[PDB]
RNA sequence: GUCGAGGUCCGGGGCCCCGAAAAUGGACGGGGCUCAAGC
RNA sequence: CCGACACAGGUGCCCCUGGGUGAGAAGCCUAAGGCGUGUCGGGGGAAACCCGGCCGAGGGAACUCGGCAAACUGGCCCCGUAACUUCGGGAGAAGGGGUGCCUGCGGGUGCGUAACCCGCAGGUCGCAGUGACUAGGGGGGCCCGACUGUUUAAUAAAAA
RNA sequence: GCAUGAAUGGCGUAACGAGGUCCCCGCUGUCCCCGGCCGGGGCCCGGCGAAACCUCUGCCUGGCGCGCAUGCCAGGGACC
RNA sequence: AGUCGUCUCGGGCGAGAGCCCAUAUCGACCCCGAGGCUUGCUACCUCGCUGUCGGCUCUUCCCAUCCUGGCCCUGCAGCAGGGGCCAAGGGUGGGGGUGUUCACCCAUUAAAGGGGAACGUGAGCUGGGUUUAGACCGUCGUGAGACAGGUCGGAUGCUAUCUACCGGGGGUGUUGGCCGCCUGAGGGGAAGGUGCCCCUAGUACGAGAGGAACAGGGUGCCGCGGCCUCUGGUCUACCGGUUGUCCUCCCGGGCAUCGCCGGGCAGCUACGCCGCAGCCGAUAAGGCCUGAAAGCAUCUAAGGCCGAAGCGGCCCCCGAAAAUAGGCGGCCGUCGAGGGCUCGGGUAGAAGACCCGGUUGAUAGGGCGGGGAUGUAAGCGGGAAGGGUCAACCGACCCGCUUAGUCCGCCGCCCCUAAUCGCCCGAG
């Protein structure tokens, strides 16, 4: 088996709802520097006719920062949806929710760029990103 | 196969319905229905609400 | 080309009209080697959810997941006729058929209504509410001497199939009194065990439990729900016309181009929609029960229909069917099975799953 | 250098073949036709 | 009455208007007076679709020539208020806090415990107290014309 | 400065504007992606009851043709 | 419309460049062609009117193939590239400035192909540009004024006559009428298409760097057909709170968008949930066997075997008007089976049609019981910040009887009421 440990990536039996279409502002979530982006795009999907793309829990997006340190200003970065206002399905039928948008700012492999995580983190993001769940203090 | 209890009315619901609400902070709330949820969020006081299992408390409270 | 997008609807279920009866009809059967009824028929109940752990083949397998689920309660069917089929010069032909003679009714519910006794009910009573013209001084003898010159037919050889014909028993649920008549198809590779298996079954009443396996695929024959006539944005899901537009939003924008000088039939239009023939494949059977209640681990036993009853419809009485998903069709709606005529490579294994939860709760 | 009957080239004449891709479905007028029902 | 009409226009709304709320001849309710003749009726889950309204989860202009349409704000009291400037203004800039009902006091003019208005303390309910009705969205650059005003009655209101 | 310019005025300008244009906060069904509900039409039934328009007619594919034919040529379909 | 100078595309010779080697790749000079997708030329039809560019909506077609499927040569080690062939079933998206087509740019993507349909589509829409009438600037003109030079503003009419397509009905015919179940000529389909992940595997290959494939598992996205258990929206049924006013006050009500606000079952819905076979047959390019013409050789001349997301079948939808106008069991006729209207209701619905019930009865109503939505009614008793002669009485609000009251377009049991009387086709 190829990387056993040095995988980034992973799988999960959940899929969210994809509730964060393109344009919208997520917040920041770690200490990367970074405060609020906006999504311009979600990787590893086709759209149709007229369709904005759209992210939820778990996803990686392509996004623009807004706020944050003038060295992260005005650039473009990948992040990683890890918790969101719509509520969605898990395997018992019950529904889950958050507080709000946020979102981690990761390399394109899935290697986070900060150090530290704020808030929850949710278990789906977590299983699809195994360095997002190992630095991640609150899971649920 | 557990039934969760609401953390409004505090009864008990059914698997497969409700929903659950993470806070910021870190904590988990349950929802038995769009009902309980609203109320709880707006403010509501469930102690004075005979439907919910605070008003037991409120009325051993009072006397 | 510039901008490409996919048309709007499918053409393969056209004309979308109103079905030709309400009653489903099969054009085709699984090919099956053991010598059963390849189907059965039910009337639509409602729908719950249940908890199970999954067993075929997945990320989750053996987790607790949540799966809903579609009852539909089975009454017994009546086997009351055989028909046998020759080969003709474009198709299938009716070589003959016979029916057995009418028998005294000892399951309809008949109660002693102040004034006369009990009606004292008999076949051929419910039956022609449905043919309306039967068989006059019909006798054992001559019904027997007819089934013997159909075996006699069959071992000359023209016989190159079987079919059973048989007929819905609504009265037993007290849904309605008038019966429904389909015929079914047989399993084997012989004629002659068909016919004997039809034979041993004439006259008789027929269960779920005596042809359906649980845990097996099947596909679900049933006519739609009733829409009636709905513009193109619902029936063929059109984009809507832009909000400016002072004709209407609803609407098909250009029907057609200068030439040809005539609408095609493939431009979206308003018509029917809903009450369609409709043909659903690889719903799986969870479980089979038996007098409205189900056997869960042989110690505790739970009445299928939820508290105050399924909404619009009444309380299940007779065996019935859990399917897993959704059906076609209304609550009430007669609803056929067949075993599945395209199952995948890989399917779960023939057997009912472990069942953690049932929903009874109410659902109005 | 052993077989053992015509070989190896060149310029020409007739028919055919390749060179030969378009948009509503379809044009030898049509069916169709092969020692022709073609030349 | 005029417009071909028992015309949703114009002439004439030319003069006049109880009670409550309220700054108000505003909106809403109501007394007087009037009407059911802004004169074709009946049926219906009886559709599609069109005009006029109410709400829509998550995102919030990604739509479009263009935030077109809709939406946000909205009354009143208190604090607070920028560049610029012709010193007049900008200005209700911007932005922030309060608002219900009930029980008692203090104050102004007043002969008065008549009438109108202004504060104070306490208790209390709701998601929401200008609870309906009434009722501004805001800010920063550039071009043109100083401003109020006038214009193609019937496609141009503008820098003309 | 292809081809600005000082009374057919030059430059600037506070206040003003249903004038033209760019940006930001807030807002929102403009949009992703459309879904429900209400009143009036539409629909059916009983009445009063016109007008615009009208050579006669009125299915198609390849063609000939005043060069883009329901009506012609050869074919294909079509019960009212 | 004609033509193809021009435009797009293709071919012939092979100088020359490629370490040697014209043809892995490029192909000078010159010569022969296809298309009608750019522009031009002609003036053939239309000036008693055929309404412009762009955009939105929607349908369809061509291949000179951008991706997806299968192959051939290579200056093809692998991963990749360059060139060519078969193949049109499927896909070919989202944004910034600009009216823009186009071109440029951004982040994704398997790819983000070019074109025809009166430069498809205004009795479908929008009106940003072009192209009237108003006005400003530059230049030209003595002037009126002009500019394929800029700029602000500037109208989009319709009761479908015929045909066409979408669905819905009444008839005749099918060698007498009726009912019930079937067969399946013929038509339609994309009902499916396509990424990524684990393993094979750090393996084949390679000096290293780097780095595949067959097979086996999982899952996303787009498309299609269904359903309302769950979640969300709506829910002018329904319950509660509250503002202004009116019915004298209490209870209880009218109006103010449903007065406004919160919640809301049934129904309808998506943002929710379920379902969509990879196997046979013949083939295209291409890879081969046998084999002569041409004693050898040769995939072709005769003969044979494999071989594509393409073609046909399995699968789904419509289908006895399928003119060879079908089969079968039953019932009737030579009075009469079988129907229609009328009656009580929706598994249905614009009219028609369709389904269940009709005293052989639970179809609707009524009564009772179950399950629900709101959220504890009116009345009485007590407390209450206080005031009151600190007395009687007034008082927002609170507590108990009270999971109350109200309501139910959901279900079960009970013939208490209405499903009655009656009328008309109907083969011979
Ligand atoms: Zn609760």
């Amino acid at each position: 088996a190829k990387k056993g440990a040095g995988a980034t990536r992973g799988v999960s039996a959940v899929r969210p709802t994809r509730a964060l279409p393109v344009g919208a502002y997520l917040t920041v979530a770690d200490n990367s520097g970074a405060k609020v982006i906006q999504i311009i795009g979600v990787v590893e999907y086709h759209g149709t006719r007229r369709r904005l793309a759209s992210a939820g829990v778990g996803d990686m997006v392509v996004a623009t920062v807004k706020k944050g340190r003038p060295d992260m200003r005005h650039q473009v970065v990948r992040a990683v949806i890890i918790r969101q206002r719509k509520e969605y399905r898990r395997l018992d039928g019950m529904r889950v929710k958050f507080e709000d948008n946020a979102a981690v700012i990761v390399t394109p492999e899935g290697v986070p760029r900060g150090t530290e995580i704020r808030g929850p983190v949710a278990r789906e993001a977590a299983e699809r990103w195994v360095r997002i769940g190992s630095i991640a203090s609150i899971i649920v | 196969a557990r039934w969760n209890v609401c953390s409004y009315c505090g009864k008990p619901f059914e698997p497969g319905t409700g929903k659950m609400y993470v806070r910021n902070d870190g904590r988990v709330l349950f929802f038995c229905s769009r009902k309980c949820e609203r109320y709880y969020f707006m403010g509501r006081n469930p102690r004075k609400l005979k439907w919910t299992k605070a008003y037991q408390e409120a009325r051993l409270q009072r006397g | 080309g510039k901008v490409h997008r996919p048309r709007r609807g499918s053409l393969g279920f056209s004309p979308r009209k109103r079905a030709k009866s309400i009653v489903p009809r099969i054009r085709s059967w699984p090919k099956e080697t053991e010598v059963r009824m390849l189907g059965f028929a039910g009337y639509k109940a409602g729908m719950t959810h249940i908890l199970m752990i999954d067993d075929e083949p997945g990320l989750t397998n053996g987790k607790e997941i949540f799966m809903p689920v579609t009852i539909i309660e089975t009454p017994p069917l009546r086997v009351f006729g055989i028909r046998a089929y020759r080969m003709g010069y474009l198709g299938l032909e009716t070589a003959t058929e016979v029916i057995v003679p009418d028998f005294p009714l000892d399951n309809y519910p008949a109660k002693e209504r102040k004034g006369k006794p009990k009606p004292k009910m008999t076949f051929y009573k419910l039956l022609e509410r449905r043919i309306a013209t039967l068989p006059k001084n019909y006798t054992q003898e001559m019904f027997e001497q007819k089934l013997g010159q159909l075996e006699d037919m069959i071992k000359e050889g023209e016989i190159v199939d079987v079919r059973a014909i048989v007929a819905t028993q609504p009265w037993v649920i007290k849904l309605k009194k008038k019966p429904e008549v389909m015929e079914y198809a047989i399993g084997g590779t012989s004629v002659e065990e068909k016919f004997n298996y039809i034979k041993e079954k004439l006259g008789k009443e027929l269960r779920v439990g005596e042809v359906l396996k649980e845990g097996e695929l099947l596909d679900v024959i049933a006519v739609t729900k009733g829409k009636g006539t709905q513009g193109p944005v619902k029936r063929w899901g059109i984009k809507l016309r832009a909000h400016k537009d002072s004709k209407g939003r609803r609407k098909v924008g250009s029907i057609g181009p200068w030439h040809p000088a005539r609408v095609m039939w493939t431009v979206p239009m308003a018509g029917q929609m809903g009450f369609h023939h409709r043909t659903e494949l690889n719903k799986r059977l969870i479980a089979i029960g038996e007098n409205g209640k189900l056997k869960l681990d042989e110690n505790t036993e739970i009445e299928i229909t939820p508290k105050g009853g399924f909404p619009h419809y009444g309380i299940v009485r007779s065996d019935f069917m859990m399917i897993a998903g959704s059906v076609p069709g209304a609550i009430k709606r007669i609803i056929r099975v067949r075993p599945a005529i395209r199952p995948p490579k890989k399917k779960p294994p023939v057997q009912r799953p472990q069942i953690t939860y049932v929903s009874v709760e109410s659902k109005q």
